[PDB]
């Protein structure tokens, strides 16, 4: 009422492995840009 | 299939895979998933 990190750690690996998996879709990889919509609106389909 | 024709000595370019031009754009276009050959000689002694 006043040492559950055993608990907690596991808790905090998973939403930390979730985070950067979302925080890769804002990644060039080296493109143009990280949208589709940006290449499909000023480049031809080529 | 043998396509044959005749054009402005300019745009021999526009019979490409994948492009845009004028006549590219308007009276003969080539898939971008073509595989053949262009050949193509001058022509205004005939």
């Amino acid at each position: 009422s006043s040492a559950l990190g055993k608990l907690q750690d596991v808790v905090n690996q998973n939403a930390q492995a979730l985070n950067t998996l979302v925080k890769q879709l804002s990644s060039n990889f080296g493109a143009i840009s990280s949208v589709l919509n940006d290449i499909l609106s000023r480049l031809d389909p080529p | 299939y043998a396509d044959s024709f005749v054009i402005r000595g300019d745009e021999v370019r526009q019979i490409a895979p994948g492009q845009t031009g004028k006549i590219a754009d308007y009276n003969y276009k080539l898939p971008d998933d073509f595989t053949g050959c262009v050949i193509a000689w001058n022509s205004n002694n005939l």
